[PDB]
């Protein structure tokens, strides 16, 4: 097919609605002031929050056809050899 | 604050409220920048004779509903950058005679205005930019039958009902950009004369039927939007300017007057041939980046007018440019293409043709009239009207004694073209004409060129080759800048670099095998005149 | 400049019923429809009707940001090591409820709450589960995970947000859980051979709630459109089922020009026109469900299943 | 293929491409003087398909 | 799973692809499987209180 792309175009209309979408996220009229900010590395409590959050922890098309097997009967080798006993039941 | 004639300049920061012990006879007033928090009545109209008070970047938020109603002679008023959506009644009070109302950047919010705006009888430039309206009712705009320019981009205008520009009768200069609109039904806006909604979403266009008033309609912008197809343009008989880029429009005498047509980045696959035919006095058009397979401008009489052509980047096949069509086409691009095979006269029959860009085409020129060449060659020999010419990254495997011989054009370029294999005498005709040339890259050996005769030349360029050898110079022609970068010369003979001292101020040599010990003339042209 | 206010969805509904013939057509392979005058006719053998009806039946504001806190387990000297002493069947962990409560202050704020672990063991694989603490003396069953072995120290991630919103709401002062190994009744003998830190990194929950400070027809949306073999699109190579509601989307997904300062209000057209900021959002599909078909082959009857056919929700991009 | 495990041609009659899977981001900011850490959701984008 | 109390006949399923392609590529003559009580760590016995 034929195309209208422009990477820059793109890029900068991709930074202007994150712009808009983290400013919203936060439901922030305005970003706020930084005048009244005690200076300083943030303490180390917020160090560790935010190093605890930010890392990582180990916690087709085509359509198809259906088939139906039925289970074998107990007729033959299902109780012969395992009881459904009340722990448990056998298929 | 600093004190002029009748102008109070308040500093850019540092204030916090109105002053009020400066005296009244000053008729220009600043606020811009300060920390003001709220307008009161009292300071304010002790001050009667004022002509401009610009309120730019404060944190005004709370007004007098009778502020600036005591003001006679207000004729200007910037709130551009405040704080007014936080607000309370009443605003502005109705403004006896003000010609520019300035509200950007306010944070204003769809009925805010009504609550706020009074009438204003004299209102001449509204702007409403970089503010959050979102509806525009008939209710919105009224009581202002001045109005001429109205600013509305960086809002999220989303819909805008029938008659929101009744009101209006003088309207003329109207401004949608970066707005959020997404269709448009039709159009009954007589009077006005630029319209701008770019960087929009409209996805469709159109106006209205059964005109009883003619619409005046001259520019017109409509970049950046999802429009599917060409509007139709019978209704506004007056438009000399159009933009369409980025849209996503493709193709299946209403513009007897068009002027400016910029159509590039669209999807017009091919050109229909009717659609030429009735845009008439044309004087510019780019179909540039649009995948037009070929261009069929074979019609005689069509685009009689026409000044240039921007063809670049489709991936053209073919060219059917008929004769005596273009008989005003004076600019034309054709690079980005791949053109393999044309009619010989393709680009001679053109009447005034200037500069024709052919870099990426793979076109090969051949011999001329006598002597001639491979089948499927072009003739840029008998164009006697061309002034540039690009033929770089064309491969051109060998050149010709004649390729250029009637084409008194002043700039050649022939760069980006590995293997090329110059024949003698090729740049025949062009010695008294050609004034600058380039073969950078071409990867040549032996530069076996007329040089001393090229008196009008001006400026070379040389590098990334490996040449070998130069003719000796035997006059100071007037070449100012020859460029020799990464080339085989590792020792420069000064006998054969005749002159070279009064007209040359610039001789690169950077990155070049050139050893120390070994030039003597190198030192001495470094002394004065070029440097590296 | 009248925008463009009415929808007519005939032409809509007309390129859906089009686009979806060619999809139907498509999936199954069939480049044309297949041949039907084969058929033997009368019903259907009740063993394929069985399937179809086993095979169609039924078994088995988040957009916006969430404050994060972290509280740690007590230390094991409090309550822990009394009563509740570890053994080798399991481990256990508390929590103190009045700094959780401190952390969150209403129940309803919570949105995600999750309980992390640092194992220290590598090579043995141990199969292990998660239980919660339910009286002074009872306990309940909440999850079980496979830990994998490995070669490095790794973190771990229990989903616990729904005990704890019932702490926040009806819980005592300390509440805690238990990570006892799997023990299968055939199992005689089963132990905890996972070791972890603390009996410097001790377990803690990782809570997030949306902050009490901010505690609080043209878009596109789904349109109801029911398509009819028989009758839309004269087919009679499918028997079952007679007709199915292939809805779809419509609506337009407008561009937001964002600025740096913007009304309170106008920032909630952020989340319904543009949730995930792409440079041109398209009102696409959102949740599908298939469709099973049963139709004729030759002489034999085939029991199929299209898979995502059914349109529930539309979102913009 | 991949690409179109999704498409459903009889929903959107245009289809486009759409971010596939997302994850959040967190980040730091001041209120003030007090230091905030949130995490916003469906920021980065990790694969694309077409629906 | 937690089989929540109901007083009709209900269908249960499972996900076992995992295990049927097995079977299918290298499975015995004959493979099943077996529904059972979950058995708490403190020595306890349970009984399969479901009819099926």
């Amino acid at each position: 097919t034929c195309k209208t792309i422009d990477m820059e175009l793109v890029k900068r209309k991709r930074i202007e609605a994150i712009r808009g979408q983290i400013l919203s996220k936060l439901r922030l009229a305005s970003p706020p002031s930084q005048g009244e900010v005690p200076p300083g590395p943030l303490p180390e409590a917020v160090l560790a929050l935010y190093n605890s959050t930010r890392d990582r922890v180990a916690g087709d098309y085509y359509a198809k056809e259906v088939t139906r097997v039925l289970m074998v009967e107990t007729h033959n080798e299902i109780y012969d050899k395992f009881k459904q006993s009340t722990h448990s039941i056998y298929m | 604050c600093k004190m002029v004639d009748k102008k109070v300049s308040c500093q850019v920061l540092g204030l916090l409220q109105v002053p009020s012990v400066l005296p009244p006879d000053t008729e220009t007033l600043d606020l811009s920048g300060n920390q003001l928090r709220s307008i009161l009545a009292s300071p304010l109209g002790f001050y009667t004779a004022l002509r401009h008070l610009d309120l730019s970047t404060n944190e005004i938020s709370f007004l007098q509903p009778g502020a600036f109603q005591a003001l006679t002679h207000l004729e200007h008023l910037s709130l551009a950058h405040n704080r007014l959506a936080m607000a309370s009644a009443g605003g502005l009070g109705p403004l006896p005679r003000v010609t520019s109302l300035d509200l950007s950047g306010n944070s204003l919010y769809s009925g805010l205005l009504e609550r706020l705006l009074g009438e204003a009888p004299s209102l001449h430039t509204l702007s409403l930019a970089e503010n959050s309206l979102t509806r525009l009712t008939r209710h919105t705009f009224r009581d202002m039958p001045a109005l001429e320019q109205l600013d509305l981009h960086s809002n999220v205008l989303m819909d805008i009902e029938d008659g929101a520009f009744e009101g209006l009768p003088r309207l003329t200069h109207l401004n949608l950009s970066r707005n959020s609109l997404t269709c448009i039904s039709d159009f009954s806006l007589q009077q006005l004369r630029v319209l701008d909604l770019s960087c929009n979403s409209i996805e469709a266009f159109q106006t209205a039927s059964q005109p009883q008033a003619e619409f005046q309609l001259t520019w017109l912008d409509l970049r950046e939007n999802k429009l599917l197809h060409f509007p139709d343009l019978a209704a506004l008989p007056r438009l000399i300017y159009l933009n369409l880029s980025n849209n996503l429009i493709r193709l299946p005498r209403p513009l007897s007057q068009l002027l400016n047509l910029d159509l590039s980045y669209n999807e017009i696959e091919l050109i229909p041939d009717s659609f030429l035919e009735h845009l008439t006095s044309l004087c510019f058009l780019n179909l540039s980046r649009n995948c037009l397979r070929t261009f069929e401008a074979r019609r005689l009489g069509s685009l009689p007018c026409l000044m240039l052509l921007d063809l670049s980047h489709n991936a053209l096949e073919t060219l059917e440019l008929g004769a005596r069509a273009l008989g005003s086409l004076r600019t034309l691009l054709l690079q980005g293409n791949a053109l393999r095979d044309l009619p010989p006269y393709t680009f001679a029959n053109l009447a005034s043709l200037q500069r024709l860009n052919l870099q990426g085409n793979r076109v090969s020129p051949c011999g001329g009239p006598d002597e001639p060449g491979p089948s499927g060659c072009v003739a840029f020999s008998g164009i006697t009207s061309l002034r540039s010419l690009s033929l770089v990254d064309n491969e051109i495997e060998l050149l010709r004694a004649g390729a250029f011989l009637h084409t008194p054009l002043t700039e050649l370029d022939l760069s980006s073209n590995p293997g090329l294999e110059v024949a003698t005498g090729a740049l025949g005709g062009l010695e008294a004409s050609l004034e600058v040339l380039a073969l950078q890259g071409n990867g040549l050996m032996v530069l076996q060129v007329d040089l001393p005769c090229f008196i009008c030349l001006k400026r070379l360029n040389l590098a990334e080759n490996r040449l070998s050898h130069l003719p000796a110079w035997t006059q100071a022609v007037s070449l100012e800048v020859l460029d020799l970068r990464n080339n085989s010369f590792s020792l420069l003979p000064g006998s054969a670099m005749g002159g070279l001292e009064t007209s040359l101020r610039r001789l690169y040599l950077q990155g070049n095998p050139l050893s120390c010990c070994g030039n003597g003339w190198l030192a001495a042209q470094l002394h004065q005149g070029r440097v590296d | 400049l009248s925008t463009c206010k009415t929808i007519d969805m005939e032409l809509v509904k007309r390129k859906r019923i089009e686009a979806i013939r060619g999809q139907i057509l498509s999936k199954l392979r069939l480049a044309s429809p297949p041949s039907q005058g084969e058929v033997p006719p009368g019903p259907l053998p009740e063993a394929v009707l069985a399937l179809y009806n086993s095979t169609r039946d039924r078994v088995a504001a988040d957009y916006y940001a969430k404050e994060v806190t972290r509280v740690l387990m007590v230390e094991t000297h409090n309550e822990i090591y009394d009563k509740f002493k570890q053994s080798t069947h399991s481990i256990y962990m508390f929590f103190n409820t009045s700094e959780l409560r401190e952390a969150v202050p209403e129940p309803v704020l919570l949105s995600r709450a999750e309980l992390r672990l640092l194992r220290l063991k590598l090579k043995v694989e141990q199969h292990v589960e998660l239980y919660q603490k339910y009286s002074n003396n009872s306990w309940r069953y909440l999850s079980n995970r496979l830990l994998a072995p490995s070669d490095s120290p790794e973190w771990l991630s229990f989903d616990v947000t729904g005990v704890v919103r019932q702490w926040l709401s009806r819980g005592g002062e300390i509440e805690g859980f238990r990570l006892s190994a799997h023990c299968s009744c055939d199992s005689r003998d089963n132990t905890l051979q996972v070791d972890i830190n603390g009996f410097m990194n001790r377990p803690f929950l990782l809570l997030m709630a949306t902050p009490l400070e901010r505690a609080q027809e043209k878009n596109c949306c789904v349109r109801q459109l029911y398509i009819d073999f028989r009758k839309d699109l004269g087919w009679k190579w499918i028997h079952e089922p007679k007709g199915y509601h292939a809805n779809f989307c419509l609506g337009p997904c407008p561009y937001i020009w964002s600025l740096d300062t913007q009304y309170s209000k106008v920032l909630a057209l952020y989340n319904q026109h543009n949730p995930g900021a792409s440079a041109a959002p398209c009102c696409v599909p959102q949740a599908l469900e298939p469709l099973p078909i049963v139709y004729y082959v030759g002489r034999k009857p085939k029991v199929e299943q299209l898979s995502n056919m059914i349109v529930r929700s539309c979102k913009c991009s």
